[PDB]
């Protein structure tokens, strides 16, 4: 159920059959391997930061 | 911003700053290549609008800008339909070319009328925008940002005598001292969801500035996230 931690779901959840949970992402995204988390499907989709900033890092 | 921070470059690279008749006297968020969602009151119709992505420092560079001139306004239907209410204060603006998107020009992401809600209830925006940075003061240069916490309703209605309608949302400090303000107007209140930001709400008004008892009014973009899709869809 989405009742608890929004059923895991990274984004958005929607209550299924016996309590069962389908996640999903907005526009610009793909559910992950996982069906929980939201992955990139374009190369700048919506409210990301992508500059990272600064430059000190491993990288 | 009264009492906020620098952004640093591409840390919001959905803000857009509008300038006409007056400089930089509204701020804007990118819905997509071609569509910027703002306040209704700061285009009430007339006058020619010019829009300007990837801003950092208003009178600097760092060759990241996009300007693009405004071919369409639509403020909410119901804005102004009571003299003034501020009531339904939203609207939207489509560019005349495309913007192109990247590191420093990238949408705000926008959520279906529930999970908009959701977003608004986790309690903690951030407001941004090159507006006032002392109440009655100068502009900002440098875009400023902030976090600012929601206020409970009740505890809205009872910082003011104006009326605020379902269709707003109270943001800020109880001590007052941090504050969105003259400018901020139509710049973005985003609720960042593990790495994603979100539109929550739209600055709209309130009462001088980062007074103590006094908070910041926001148009609740719940409301009105059904109404941005259909005008807004890009053919």
């Amino acid at each position: 159920t989405c009742n608890i931690k929004n059923g895991r779901c990274e984004q958005f959840c929607k209550n299924s059959a016996d309590n069962k949970v389908v996640c999903s992402c907005t526009e610009g995204y793909r559910l992950a391997e996982n069906q929980k988390s939201c992955e990139p499907a374009v190369p700048f989709p919506c409210g990301r930061v992508s500059v990272s900033q600064t430059s000190k890092l491993t990288r | 911003v009264v009492g906020g921070e620098d952004a640093k470059p591409g840390q919001f690279p959905w803000q857009v700053v509008l300038n006409g008749k007056v400089d930089a006297f509204c701020g804007g968020s990118i819905v997509n290549e071609k569509w910027i969602v703002t306040a209704a009151h700061c285009v009430e119709t007339g006058v020619k609008i010019t829009v300007v992505a990837g801003e950092h420092n208003i009178e600097e560079t760092e060759h990241t800008e996009q300007k693009r001139n405004v071919i369409r306004i639509i403020p909410h239907h119901n804005f102004n339909a009571a003299i003034n209410t501020y009531n339904h204060d939203i609207a939207l603006l489509e560019l005349d070319e495309p913007l192109v998107l990247n590191s420093y020009v990238t949408p705000i992401c926008i959520a279906d009328k529930e999970y908009t809600n959701i977003f608004l209830k986790f309690g903690s925006g951030y407001v941004s925008g090159w507006g006032r940075v002392f109440h009655k003061g100068r502009s900002a240069l440098v875009l400023q940002y902030l976090r600012v916490p929601l206020v409970d309703r009740a505890t809205c209605l009872r910082s003011t005598k104006f009326t605020i309608t379902n269709n707003m949302f109270c943001a800020g400090f109880h001590e007052g001292g941090r504050d969105s303000c003259q400018g901020d107007s139509g710049g973005p209140h985003v609720t960042e969801v593990e790495g994603t930001s979100f539109l929550t709400g739209i600055i709209s008004w309130g009462e001088e500035c980062a007074m103590k008892g006094k908070y910041g009014i926001y148009t609740k973009v719940s409301r009105y996230v059904n109404w941005i899709k259909e005008k807004t869809k890009l053919t």
